């Protein structure tokens, strides 16, 4: 088996005459969560791009449970895109379609399974998100945190091993973005679904991620656990998680190597 | 009767009472014990996933589907051997208590 279900390693992207990434390496555990995060605009929807094969890397190499994708053959990336699932935000719902046939169309296109079964599987998918009772309704008679919900409900509906999150939570109250915050936990621990969230919703997505990443001025300026990276003094990343610019450690008493805390001697 | 029924990813065996599931409870394997849902169910009072890795939300519903068939005979059926991660994909759903025992 493989530790790591998605490896980039020193990745650089390009796009007309600006850069986008340069030479950055990072890795997404098997059936793990994690976090990736950064100001806007710095292309971490691109990143999932990426991962997705959709686009290709100037350089470097992107291995999917071992397989390079950018070397991959078509039909091998076809086949291969059939353990992924990506949920962007300029994606939208099928117009004609009300909410449960949206939710219901890729166990529909690829589960092949029994209608009753599909069914109570698509109930329960518009109750992981709160939608049950909107099941009847069209795109058209939703609001904008509703229709943002079943463009997620449909994104987990086939539970692939790999899926990407672009910004989950936004348009969300709170009460809703801690629910979605649950639904991301509950799916990866009783599926074993690995799970790449990208999301400015900082505490949120750092109190369920097992590793997180932040990417800024083209590269990874920081990882590691929601500790760690409130005892990191770089400005970059200071100002990213704290907003201000020059504003103290909130963890200002940095820790020594754990390995040697456990296992002294 | 006893009844045993045995697949690559996924087999059932009815002894008595207690219908006793092995392997994968997966939406592309379990469409032959949803084809004989109502013999596997007859005169049980209990489900025993003890010996079942993986069960996906269409397993569940399945598992769901196959409570109720089994009391609208007559008979509240008992859970056994559940690995706690079908009791989370449960809490993830918010599965009422008279759908599946917990």
């Amino acid at each position: 088996s493989v530790a790591n279900l998605v490896d980039m390693r020193d990745v650089s992207f390009t796009r007309g005459n600006r850069c986008i990434f340069d030479n950055i390496s990072l890795t997404v555990p098997r059936g793990k969560i994690t976090a990736i995060m950064g100001p806007s605009g710095i292309g971490k929807t691109t990143l999932l791009r990426l991962i997705g094969g959709q686009i290709a890397p100037d350089h470097g190499e992107i291995l999917f449970d071992g397989e390079n994708i950018p070397a991959m053959s078509r039909s091998r990336l076809y086949t291969v895109r059939k353990r992924m699932s990506m949920l962007f935000q300029s994606g939208a719902l099928f117009t004609d379609m009300n909410v449960f046939d949206n939710v219901a169309y890729p166990l529909r296109e690829h589960t092949q399974l029994p209608a009753p079964l599909l069914h109570s599987t698509v109930m329960m998918k518009l109750e992981a998100v709160g939608l049950r009772g909107a099941a009847k309704l069209m795109p058209s008679e939703l609001s904008g945190g509703m229709a943002r919900r079943a463009a997620l409900a449909r994104a987990i509906a086939l539970e692939p091993d790999l899926i990407m999150f672009d910004e989950p939570f936004v348009g969300q109250d709170p009460i809703t973005m801690g629910v979605l915050v649950k639904l991301i936990s509950e799916l990866n621990s009783a599926l074993g679904v690995t799970c790449v969230v990208v999301s400015h919703d900082v505490p949120e997505v750092l109190s369920i991620a097992d590793h997180a990443w932040i990417l800024a001025d083209k590269k990874i300026v920081a990882h590691g656990s929601a500790q760690a990276l409130q005892a990191n003094p770089d400005p970059r990343v200071r100002q990213f998680l704290d907003g201000i610019a020059d504003g103290p450690v909130p963890f200002r008493y940095p820790a020594g190597d754990y390995h040697a805390d456990l296992l002294p001697g | 009767e006893n009844l045993y029924f045995q697949s690559e990813s996924l087999s059932w065996m009815q002894t008595g009472d207690t219908l006793a599931l092995s392997g994968e409870l997966d939406q592309d394997v379990l469409l032959p014990l949803w084809e004989m849902r109502e013999e596997a169910v007859k005169g049980i009072t209990c489900i025993d996933l003890s010996r079942v890795s993986r069960v996906d939300t269409g397993g569940l519903a399945l598992l769901l589907h196959l409570i109720d068939l089994a009391k609208k005979q007559g008979n509240n059926v008992t859970l056994q051997g559940v690995n706690d991660k079908v009791y989370t994909l449960a809490k993830l759903y918010n599965l009422p208590a008279d759908v599946l025992p917990r």
